[PDB]
């Protein structure tokens, strides 16, 4: 099978992000919970390097 | 070992090694099948991958074919590479491995597989049925291996032993010249094989008639006679099959197919009837039993039966050939019967 | 919400000649402004399937409303993504609009409810 | 080894074989199909019914003639075979069919029973003949309205709805002397048959041309026709192929034979030299499958078929297969092409040649009717050893690679992934 199936590491990303199966319907609304994801990482990256400033 | 041959001006040679090893001489239950399906497997300095390795390269191929009476180790391949193919067809003869590995890896799935092909075809499990019942234990034999009784790796050996010597197979490469032919197969290591019997018997096999069979079946329902031959009265039934599947017989609509299955000692008639639901199968054979008594001729298809005879140019080694120019009558005796399907819905042979 | 109790509610509402005058028309008039049809649905094709209830009723469905259900669902999804809404003359009619799934769902609820009952039976002496 | 041709009235085209037991005899028109409407679609396939049917065909039999016939799609057959000595008597029954009985043939009672059974016929085909129903449809959506589209069987609707009219309208439009071309295999010779032809005098619908129409133009799509009762997949893939008489001819049959065919039960089949072999015998991804290189006049299919019962991985067989064919643009071996040219040949030779003239017949009247004359086996066998790797790299590139594909299937199909995923594979990520 497909390396990205095979591999311990990259089957997960593989059912998560690439082969996973949406409904043909979802709308723009849909949307939101990547965007949440995106919002964690700006926070936690802007604030270590912050915290390397702050007292 | 008769080593025939026929060259042309053709690109493509057909070597081909008909050995007397099929069914009919079977030792055990489809031990002739294994044989078969083993053959072009390891032998003891190529392998199975080499060899297909090898001719994909120059550019042929081979082939095994099983019979009721042969078992065929045909290769076809580009004219001027004849020396190889006469060698590994007498290397696959001679000293194939037998490794129990290549028994249980590649022998019986392939086999296995032959089998259920067949178990879905009601005119092939009718055709089996007819020559089990007409001639009870030569040609009658099982065609194919389906495990009712034991064969280990040892009985296929044995039956390779038997079959495979210069007294019972002949040489036969089609586009081939056969000085260059004879002096290869002597060269080779054909001349090398323990010459022992040829198990070919000239008397007659003994046929029984009156005899029927039902067999339950899921899916389309058939019904087939069967009619033992003469080794001199089969040119009469080689035009019967062609005027019964031609426009010339009215009833030609109402069967699936019929032939003449011609050996060395005789023959088989079959006749088969098939279709979805068994009121029309009872019908059509009903009818075609009470038009065959009432039997007729006149030999209109004489013309065409011998036509139809002789587009088969692989067979240029036929039995007789005008003593279709001779009769021009046909009636019908006595037969053997075959309900195959929906059984309890299917005529019988005394209402036929 | 049970359909039995949906089932019950309706009828008591339906036989009565006071009630169905006055809510019948209502409730047509909620049907019409859904929209469902005009993707070409039928409300028993809306209906949440995620439980046992539904499996057991889809699967008791005869092949030719199965096979119907399914384009009903695709087509409806595929409508919807095009943000369009099917042609008019492809909408489902009211005469259409039938409880096709309903009788298979009453069936198993009873069925349900009954071992529910068996199944936690006090006995008497 | 000898392709005679001459025309004088009407083009004449013969092939000896001394050795041949029988002789077969028979007209080539230069329309099939693919000629056809949408409307009128399968009166080829009814044509040749009617002329097997059981009164023609017992008039033949009577006489020991044996009829044969097939309808493709650029062009159409009628084929009587017969024994070396009776080669003038199927010149008789091809005359008498085709003007005598040109009209004792379209009875009332004989088309209605031939119509009923060409009905039979085509809904067997849709329902059971899936391999063959998929390949249909691969024609059907890869050269969507245009000529190549229509099915040589016609289809159900526009089947039963033809009349006795609509045949002899078509007779009368292509089964013309300018769209045809009389042909003769067997073991007769080419002086002997134009004889008995240029004998018979009467040119009957001369100078008439057949109408004309659109170019045919290959469309990247897909037709899915699931079918979940159905225990396996069926699908045909493939990208715009080479027409008949293109430069690329054999290097996309040669393309084709490296990647060839497989069938999982046959020992032998799963040992051949084909790389692909390695990425799906170890999952079992398929039980058989097969690579064409189809040709017609103004356009073909290069691309395989499949049949599968691994229904949860179809997506590694395609994805293993396109990568496969990535690599004849960029990393196709000496020996894999080398592999190739022996049994192409092998192949070709086994074509060309078989023990049967009715199939000489259609292979040299087909070739006749598009370039005028038939490449000797030896002389493709030229062409075919002079292609080189650079060659095949050179086509694919531009036949295979980041091209838009057809795709087609049926069964189950769940598995097949939407067209972008598939069409994607058609190339590599590279610096
Ligand atoms: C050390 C890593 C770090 C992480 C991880 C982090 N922060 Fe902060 N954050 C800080 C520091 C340092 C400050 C003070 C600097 C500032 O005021 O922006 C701060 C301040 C804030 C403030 C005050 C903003 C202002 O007005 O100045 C908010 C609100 C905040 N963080 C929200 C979040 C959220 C929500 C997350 C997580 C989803 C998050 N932070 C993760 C370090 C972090
Ligand atoms: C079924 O439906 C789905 C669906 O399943 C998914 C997965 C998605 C896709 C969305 C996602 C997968 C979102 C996922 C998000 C996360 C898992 C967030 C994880 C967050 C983190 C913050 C990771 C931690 C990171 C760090 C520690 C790195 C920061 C530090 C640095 C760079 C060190 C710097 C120092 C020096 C010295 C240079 C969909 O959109 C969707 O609907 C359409």
């Amino acid at each position: 099978m497909a390396f990205r199936k095979s591999n311990v590491y990259l089957s997960l990303v593989n059912s998560y992000i690439i082969d996973s199966p949406q409904p043909s319907s979802i709308n723009y609304w849909w949307n939101m919970g990547s965007l949440l994801g995106l919002c964690l990482v700006i926070q936690i990256v802007t604030g270590i390097f912050m915290a390397m400033h702050y007292s | 070992l008769t080593v025939s041959a026929r060259d042309a001006p053709t690109k493509i040679s057909t070597l081909a090694v008909k050995v007397h090893g099929g069914s009919r001489y079977a030792t055990k239950d489809g031990v002739a099948h294994l044989l078969n399906r083993f053959n072009f497997q390891n032998t003891n300095t190529r392998s199975a991958l080499k060899l297909v390795r090898e001719s994909e390269l120059l550019g042929g191929t081979f082939k095994s074919t099983l019979d009721r009476e042969y078992i065929t180790l045909k290769a076809t391949f580009l004219k001027d590479d004849l020396p190889y193919y006469v060698n590994a067809l007498a290397d696959v003869l001679y000293k194939t491995a037998f490794k129990p590995h290549e028994l249980t890896e590649s022998v019986l799935p392939a086999a296995r597989y032959d089998y259920a092909v067949a178990e879905q075809c009601p005119v092939k499990s009718a055709e089996d049925q007819l020559y089990a019942i007409t001639f009870r234990k030569g040609l009658g034999n099982p065609l194919l291996y389906d495990g009712v009784e034991r064969v280990s790796l040892q009985d296929i050996k044995d039956f390779a032993d038997k079959v495979y010597t210069k007294e019972n197979l002949e040489v036969s490469g089609e586009n081939v010249v056969e000085a260059d032919l004879k002096r290869f197969v002597d060269e080779s290591l054909l001349s090398t094989l323990p010459a022992g019997k040829s198990l070919v018997s000239k008397s007659e096999p003994k046929f029984f008639l009156g005899e029927e069979n039902r067999v339950r079946f899921i899916g389309d329902s058939v019904a087939a006679i069967g009619i033992p031959v003469n080794k001199a009265s089969l040119a009469q039934y080689e035009v019967l099959a062609n005027y019964l599947t031609s426009a010339l017989s009215e009833l030609s609509g109402l069967i699936s197919s019929a032939k003449l299955d011609k050996f060395t000692d005789g023959g088989l008639f079959t006749l088969f009837v098939r279709d979805q639901d068994s009121a029309v199968v009872s019908s059509n054979i009903k009818k075609i039993v009470a038009d065959l008594k009432k039997g007729k001729d006149l030999s209109p298809a004489i013309n065409y039966t011998k036509l139809k005879n002789a587009v088969q140019n692989e067979s240029v080694s036929s039995p007789i050939e005008l003593n279709f120019d001779a009769v021009k009558d046909f009636k019908l005796g006595k037969f053997n019967y075959v309900a195959v399907g929906d059984v309890s819905n299917l005529p019988y042979l005394d209402e036929l | 919400q049970s359909f039995t109790s949906i089932a019950r509610i309706g009828d008591y509402i339906l036989k009565s000649p006071v009630l169905s005058k006055l809510c019948v028309p209502v409730a047509n008039q909620f049907i019409n402004l859904a929209g469902y049809k005009k993707l070409g649905l039928k409300f028993d094709d809306l209906i949440a399937e995620e439980n046992p209830i539904m499996q057991t009723a889809l699967r008791r469905l005869p092949e030719d409303e199965s096979y119907a259900r399914a384009y009903r669902i695709i087509r409806a999804h595929q409508t919807e993504l095009t943000h369009h809404l099917l042609p008019r003359n492809e909408w489902i009619k009211a005469q259409e609009d039938v409880p096709y799934l309903l009788p298979y769902i009453l069936e198993a609820e009873a069925a349900a409810k009954e071992k529910d009952e068996l199944d936690n039976i006090e006995v008497s002496k | 080894a000898e392709v005679t041709q001459l025309s004088n009235g009407i083009v004449v085209a013969t092939e000896h074989n001394p050795s041949a037991h029988t002789a077969s005899v028979g007209v080539v028109f230069g329309s099939g199909a693919a000629n056809e409407n949408p409307y009128n679609n399968g009166v080829s396939n009814l044509w040749k019914n009617i002329f097997l049917s059981k009164e023609n065909s017992a008039v033949a039999a009577k006489e020991g003639l044996a009829l044969s016939s097939n309808i493709s799609r650029d062009f159409q057959s009628y084929i009587v075979s017969s024994l070396p000595g009776s080669t003038d008597k199927s010149l008789d029954f091809l005359n008498q069919s085709f003007i005598q009985q040109k009209a004792n043939l379209l009875s009332s009672s004989n088309f209605e029973a031939t119509k009923k059974s060409v009905l039979k016929q085509v809904q067997d085909f849709e329902d059971n003949d899936h391999p063959n129903r998929v390949l249909e449809h691969l024609h059907s959506t890869a050269f969507q309205n245009t000529p190549l589209s229509l099915p040589t069987r016609g289809t159900l609707e526009s089947l039963e709805n033809l009349v006795v009219a609509d045949l002899e309208s078509f007779a009368n439009n292509h089964f013309l002397n300018s769209n045809a071309v009389v042909v003769g295999t067997g073991n007769i010779k080419h002086e002997d048959l134009v004889n008995s032809i240029e004998s018979k005098n009467l040119s009957l619908q001369t100078g008439t041309k057949p109408v004309l129409k659109k170019k045919a133009a290959f469309l990247g799509s897909e037709v899915r026709l699931r079918d979940d009762t159905l225990p396996k997949a069926w699908i045909s893939l493939a990208v715009e192929g080479e027409p008949v008489n293109s430069p690329n001819y054999f290097v996309a049959k040669l393309a084709a034979q490296i990647f060839g065919s497989y069938n999982a039960f046959e020992p032998a089949s799963r040992l051949q030299g084909i790389k692909l072999l390695d990425n799906i015998q170890e999952y079992q991804l398929c039980d058989n499958f097969n690579h064409f290189s189809l040709s017609y006049k103004d356009s073909g299919l290069w691309g395989f078929s499949t049949a599968t019962r691994n229904v949860t991985m179809i997506d590694d067989l395609i994805h293993f297969t396109l990568k496969q064919w990535n690599r004849l643009t960029i990393s196709v071996t000496d020996t894999e092409v080398e592999r190739a040219k022996s049994l192409l040949k092998l192949q070709l030779g086994q074509l060309y040649e078989s023990g049967n003239p009715v199939n000489d017949a259609n292979l040299l009247g087909a070739e006749v009717l598009i370039k005028g004359s038939k490449l000797s086996l030896g002389e493709a066998f030229k062409k075919i050893d002079a292609i080189t790797v650079k060659d095949v790299k050179a086509w694919a590139g531009k036949r295979l690679w980041d091209q838009d594909i057809a795709i087609a299937g049926t069964g189950q199909i769940e598995g097949l992934l939407d067209y972008m995923r598939i069409r994607s594979d058609m190339s590599m990520m590279r610096w």
